[PDB]
């Protein structure tokens, strides 16, 4: 009873999660096999591939696109979490659950509906040109703008509730005294509020980051051929050329990023308390 | 004023495309560009369609059972984590917080390989186990959180009353969880009807499901029939989470 | 006149708690706010500091405005309850953090910051987080920051609730030298009467959002001026003493239930009138005997003997039936003191020790 | 008659003693307060008894029945909690018979017994309203009543009325007393506070750092203190240092307190050069004004304040060699001879036969 469910959650944890993970990070170095596609040769050959302008010119890209994103994501989520704490507490879960109910449809189809209200003929451009506010129809398909809207409406949602829980649990005499000492919004947000609020902030980067550059049916859908992704070649590697050690290889990037903010959130929290 | 207009435009950026799709399923253009007119000829073609249909009833139920399983594992996790006290229990948290915060990618990836070498087809199997592991965290998160809203003195008294450790779990914890419990099972169910990475990865073709069906329609053209079939799981969708909240209540 | 609140009206949610206030706090001065749970005392420390807008009123300090003037640029500083005390940055520059905010150039900030430090004697702690100290080091930070930008008041909101018995009573000296010495009035809320009698020098008693009375402590507790006052400070007992007549000017005639006690009343009154007649209960008397007989005065009946240590407290059951509460001083070693239960005693006091109200 | 029997229980917890060695017998039919700084270990020996936490040494007897590894659902030993342990989505009703409910109860008797054990807690009212809708005092009187009702043969209550205000705790303590009274268990009391163990208790242990420092009746601890930091926990007292010089007779002894010779009261046996301790409290300290050499007798010292307290007076004394003296006095403003006296020699006397004298 006690240990029984711990034992079991354990086991799962393991056995989905972590030896996968390490059965990976070992297939990079390995050495390609049309048969089994694995030979147990310990080459490198696999990580300098990476190195050619070719292979190296779309991860910058994939980085500048989820950089962009994110931080459109916390300038457009930050005041929106900032304002629902400031609201009568018998509307807060109705509001906080609108957030959800759009995921209910699938996020292909989402997209493609984007898609078509962002279109050079469509609609946004004859709304605004009936009401004249452009000259000329704008064209925003296959150019990164479109790729970054995409991601930051697909994953808004995912930062702005670690937000929301961060500054719910703030201490209200504390902004009193900042407001008494002679500190007006600006100084107590920069100094009082920012600091306390980052496990928040690093949380929900986390969350926004690393999903923007698996996403392969955004850049695929409005993107183009010029503007691809980190998941676009995983996927064109591991179901078309079937040459798996460079997606393992390609995948370690990826890794790295999540433990590099991993330990900047560890080191965030050790100093908030 | 400004602080209500600032919500409205998100919450409008955020629900727009939905009123789109809508509007675009009584449509009477393929593309959907334009208006022109209200027919009701979209619904009659997508009811003579099966693989539509049958992908949509896979995702359903494929949903549905992940969540029923997510939402018991998860709920025996947080209550074994808030019940005993150890050293250990930060390690644990860790160890949640670290598989909550992986990516899509790597995960589908790692999952592929494993179920590759152990010698399994793909199909309802792998796709059930990944749901119910990338689903697993959020239901423990939840029902973790609602816990501590309550002393933890409670379960003292009960045992100082002479209570065994069986009756305490049917009589005071399940109790305080239930509301807990039904949104776990309610998340569960919304991130399971949205995810396409994991599911692209580790599909067969004896499963289809919807995501793979709409990919593969992308390619060569899709149809408002889409569009039906979306509002029509939007309606369902919206009954079976008022009936889960009755349910609870 | 320092601060003057005149026709000050504040609603919360519909729901009215300062029907109407006037009161003016002077310069140099120690005032304490005094009354039961739930009384308008913090509103009112809020609304001096600027936390909160009257619905009506005027406040001023030194014959200027501050009715609308925001909590930033008003001179008067606040000690919180809870002991804020942001948890990321040191003590010394949780003292700093006023002057930073006044433009202050940085060759006059450290020895500021440790002169504050040094008045609470505060020196070796200058590089210490707000969780390494205890409650009393806590606090003295806080009041060490309120004090640092020289206002021209400091309030106080239960300050000192959270400690243990023994470092109250040091502080509360410790904070009345630390006003003598530097030279601002004090603002001070408590639910303590003890606090409020040991340690201000004008007291103003609140309940239910109005001043009942207002006065140094010796006029409080010894000359009250109705029976509110007089019960919540100290133990009363109220004697109904109905005038049938007269006899002089001060020394009047009373039918004290039913005896014949004659009594000081300061004020004209006229035959048939009530009166009410208060005693404390280390003002009345006792006279043991050990026969049965009752005599010497009225009836005697003791509940019990309380015993708190000190003070030895007996029930004086009366032949209306109403208890009496006598309060005295326990000398043990006596060859003639030493209690008896049940016997039929007698209740005296002290030839006009009593305050008499209308 | 025994009911509870702690002999050679010793706890460590994380490395640390908290308490090395404990023993003591508790009786039958009295309030048993314990008393003592934060940190002493009186909430462990009550978890103990209660059997929420194992010993690492002893034994813990009840009517000669050993219950050292029984475990804490099978002891007919309560208890009240601070929080109040209160169960959130149950009513007063089922939060009472809770207990009942699970000790396999006839359903036919459970309603009057809950019922009449509200009616000694004064709740008849409130039978079916939940929490959450009540008052703290309220809170507290349903937890008293839930622990009441299954009919232990030992009560245990730690620090019950602490959170709230001074007239309803003073109520409660007379309320409490009279159900021990009417009742007729043993309860056992851990507070802080020390009127409210000298109100209510008929026996009280004083513990410090996990070691018993006295027992006794509160005339016993209050007037006749054994050490030096039992006298100075309860009240205040007066340290003067003497020096023993000649016996007089078989109960008076010749010293020299502070430079002064006097004449005190020792029993035990003593010698010439030996330092002996002699405390007093405020209250036996009678201060005279000298106004122009005017009753100059006895110790001679200088009153520096004086503090109004409302209904006593206090006055400091500052002595000749430097040692603060507190006396304390009523305070009687119309009363002629009395008043202010700011600065001037005074002297300090006291009535003879009233000193506590503590050796080494």
């Amino acid at each position: 009873f006690q240990n029984v469910v711990i034992v079991t959650i354990v086991g799962w944890l393991v056995l989905f999660v972590f030896l996968p993970n390490l059965m990976i990070i070992g297939t990079s170095f390995l050495t390609r096999d049309d048969a089994s596609f694995v030979k147990m040769v310990f080459t490198l050959d696999n990580y300098t591939r990476l190195l050619d302008p070719l292979y190296f010119e779309v991860l910058l890209h994939s980085l500048n696109m989820a950089l962009i994103a994110t931080l459109a994501c916390l300038v457009l989520g930050y005041p929106f979490a900032w304002f629902l704490a400031k609201l009568p507490h018998k509307v807060r879960p109705l509001l906080l659950f609108l957030l959800i109910v759009p995921f209910w449809t699938n996020s292909l189809i989402r997209i493609y509906g984007l898609k078509i209200f962002l279109s050079t003929k469509g609609y946004l451009n004859e709304f605004l040109l009936w009401l004249g506010v452009i000259d000329t129809p704008i064209r925003i398909m296959f150019t990164p703008s479109a790729v970054i809207i995409g991601l930051v409406y697909i994953l808004l949602p995912f930062m702005v509730m670690p937000l929301y829980s961060s500054i719910e649990k703030l201490d209200k005499p504390l902004l009193e005294a900042a407001r008494d000492l002679g500190a007006s919004k600006l100084q107590t947000f920069i100094r009082i509020i920012i600091p306390l609020t980052m496990p928040g902030i690093i949380a929900g980067c986390l969350l926004v980051m690393l999903p923007a550059m698996g996403l392969f049916y955004v850049s695929d859908l409005m993107g183009g051929a010029k503007n691809l992704l980190i998941g676009n070649v995983i996927k064109v590697q591991f179901l078309n050329i079937r040459d798996w050690p460079f997606g393992a290889a390609t995948s370690i990037t990826l890794t790295i990023v999540m433990g590099l903010m991993l330990l900047v959130y560890w080191r965030a929290s050790r100093l908030l308390n | 004023l400004l602080r209500g207009g600032f919500m409205t435009a998100i919450y409008a950026y955020l629900y727009i495309p939905i009123i789109i799709l809508i509007v675009n399923s009584f449509n009477s253009s393929r593309f959907g560009i334009n208006w022109q007119g209200f027919t009701t000829k979209w619904y009659s073609l997508l009811m003579n369609n099966d693989s539509l249909l049958q992908a949509a009833q896979h995702s359903l139920t494929m949903a549905v059972f992940s969540a029923t399983f997510a939402t018991l594992i998860g709920s025996l996790t947080a209550v074994a984590l808030y019940r005993y006290r150890f050293r250990g229990k930060p390690f644990v948290s860790g160890m949640l917080f670290v598989v909550m915060m992986s990516p899509d990618i790597v995960m589908a990836i790692s999952l592929l390989v494993l179920f590759m070498l152990l010698g399994i087809q793909l199909g309802f199997w792998s796709l059930l186990f990944s749901h119910i592991t990338f689903c697993l965290p959020f239901v423990v998160v939840t029902v973790y959180s609602r816990l501590k809203g309550f002393d933890v003195r409670m379960l003292e008294a009960a045992k100082d009353l002479g209570a065994s450790e069986f009756t305490i779990l049917r009589k005071i914890i399940l109790p305080l969880a239930m509301p807990a419990v039904a949104a776990g099972w309610v998340l569960s169910f919304t991130l399971s009807m949205d995810d396409v990475v994991v599911s692209s990865f580790v599909t067969g073709p004896s499963y289809e499901i919807l995501p793979l069906k709409i990919y593969s329609m992308v390619k060569v053209g899709v149809s408002p029939e889409v569009n039906a079939l979306a509002t029509i799981l939007l309606v369902l969708s919206l009954v079976m989470v008022i009936a889960s909240q009755l349910i609870a209540r | 006149p320092l601060v003057q609140l005149a026709g000050i009206r504040k609603c919360f949610d519909g729901k009215e708690v300062i029907p109407q206030l006037d009161l003016t706090i002077n310069n140099g001065e120690f005032l304490t706010l005094l009354g039961p749970s739930g009384c308008g005392k913090t509103t009112v420390l809020r609304l001096i500091a600027g936390l909160e807008t009257v619905d009506s009123g005027r406040i001023m300090l030194d014959n200027e405005d501050i009715t609308h003037v925001p909590a930033e640029n008003r001179y008067v500083n606040t000690v919180f309850q809870s002991y804020a005390l942001f948890p990321h940055m040191t003590v010394f520059e949780n003292v700093a953090f006023g002057l930073r905010m006044q433009k202050t150039p940085a060759a006059e900030i450290t020895p500021r910051v440790m002169e504050a430090l040094r008045m609470v004697q505060l020196e070796t702690f200058a590089q210490r987080k707000p969780h390494q100290l205890s409650g009393g080091q806590q606090q003295r930070v806080a009041i060490a920051r309120a004090v640092v930008n020289k206002p021209r008041l400091l309030l106080l909101d239960q300050s000192l609730s959270a400690l243990d018995y023994k470092l109250r009573k040091q502080m509360q000296n410790e904070l009345k030298a630390l006003q003598r010495k530097l030279g601002i009035t004090f603002v001070f809320v408590t639910h303590d009467q003890e606090e409020a009698l040991t340690m201000s020098d004008r007291i103003v008693v609140m309940r239910d959002g109005r001043i009942e009375q207002d006065g140094t402590p010796r006029e409080i507790y010894e000359e009250p001026k109705n029976l509110f006052v007089a019960g919540f400070i100290g133990e009363i007992n109220m004697f109904n003493a109905t005038v049938i007549e007269r006899l002089d000017e001060q020394r009047v005639r009373a039918n004290v239930e039913g005896r014949e006690c004659n009594i000081y009343v300061n004020f004209a009154v006229e035959p048939g009138q009530k009166l009410h007649v208060l005693l404390r209960p280390e003002d009345l008397r006792v006279e043991e005997i050990n026969d049965d007989n009752h005599a010497e005065g009225l009836i005697g009946y003791v509940r019990e003997r309380n015993y708190k240590g000190m003070t030895l407290e007996s029930v004086v059951e009366l032949e209306n039936g109403k208890m009496v509460m006598v309060s005295e001083f326990f000398n043990e070693d006596d060859p003639d003191f030493d209690h008896s239960l049940d016997q039929k005693m007698a209740i005296n006091w002290v030839e006009s020790w009593e305050v008499v109200l209308a």
